[PDB]
């Protein structure tokens, strides 16, 4: 749940 | 400044007192006989405050005064060693190595400068990490670090090798000594570094002129992501949040790097003919795309994520 958090950061546009 | 510590020809003089009083300690303890260290300790002018940059500070500007320093800690008590790293830690950026080092106080450094900061980094950092392996305790660690954040601009420090290196160094002792005082301080060192994170990788143009006069192929980036793999580890998922937004690029331009290896990979070995020279070009590729996942990777398991199969996922 915490790398699902952070994998969402490297996402951003 | 040399003359903000009494001028080059006072450091010189006190080097060679340094070296006198080593050789004279060196050669009792080889015929067997007693030593006595405190004639050693006060040529070295630690406790002394009589200068704008303290003396000891200031040989460590010459080499002859570096090379001296594992033997000089082996005629050493425990807070005598500590009082030296103590000072190191408190004139940080007063420290010429660290201005060296630097991309922006030294954007152009010469071979000679090069060779000085290798002998730094060899010389005084595996004492500092073995000191701190063995003989340091949670109060004292948590004093160097106070030492640093207080006394330094932080994100100066880290747009220096040397000082990323001394920072990665004390935040992993730190995080294997185990609400605590550590939280606290962490936190305290994460507030001076936050909005600057991408400052620790250095500029292009610096990166060539340092691969051009060492002959490297690649810039060794390897202490930037220990560093970050460091940072991340003793910090809570907001802090981790923050670290991956600030240094996302980076991460892209690595991939990127990465991606490109494997494509020059793939199309040399398919190749009919392979010449020993063609052999030496795919050990060279293979081997600096494994450099490059790795070195990312060790930053990203930290996290619980992982880059495999050319995209970043969770880790188990
Ligand atoms: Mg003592």
């Amino acid at each position: 749940s915490g790398s699902n958090e952070l994998l969402s950061i490297l996402h951003r546009k | 400044n040399l003359n903000k510590s009494g001028g080059k020809k006072f450091i010189l003089e006190l080097i060679e007192t340094v070296y006198e009083e080593i050789l004279d300690l060196e050669a009792n303890l080889r015929n067997g006989q007693q030593t006595d260290s405190t004639a050693m300790w006060e040529a070295l002018h630690i406790d002394d405050s009589s200068y704008d940059v303290n003396p000891f500070i200031s040989m460590l500007s010459f080499d002859k005064g570096i090379k001296i320093m594992p033997r000089i800690f082996n005629f050493l008590d425990k807070q005598q060693k500590l009082k030296i790293l103590q000072k190191i830690f408190n004139e940080l950026s007063h420290l010429q190595i660290i201005i060296l080092s630097s991309y922006k106080t030294t954007p152009k450094p010469t071979l000679t400068q090069l060779k000085k900061v290798d002998l730094f980094q060899m010389i005084i950092l595996k004492i500092i990490v073995s000191f701190l392996s063995n003989n340091s305790n949670f109060i004292e660690i948590m004093g160097l670090l106070l030492q640093l954040i207080r006394n330094n601009n932080v994100s100066f420090l880290t747009t220096s090798k040397i000082g990323l290196n001394l920072i990665t160094i004390l935040i992993s002792r730190a995080a294997l000594i185990k609400i605590s005082t550590w939280n606290e301080i962490y936190d305290k060192l994460f507030t001076s570094l936050e909005s600057k994170i991408q400052l620790i990788f250095p500029p292009r143009e610096y990166n060539d002129h340092i691969m051009r006069l060492q002959n490297d192929k690649f810039m060794d980036e390897a202490y930037i992501w220990a560093f970050l793999a460091s940072l991340a580890a003793s910090g809570k998922l907001n802090h981790q949040r923050i670290i991956i937004d600030e240094v996302r690029d980076e991460i892209f331009a690595t991939i990127n790097e990465a991606e490109t290896l494997q494509k020059k990979e793939k199309e040399l070995s398919v190749l009919p003919q392979r010449s020993q020279e063609l052999d030496t070009e795919l050990k060279s590729i293979i081997y600096n795309k494994e450099k490059l996942y790795q070195d990312l990777n060790l930053f990203l398991n930290v996290m619980g994520l992982v880059y495999r199969d050319g995209e970043i996922s969770e880790l188990k």
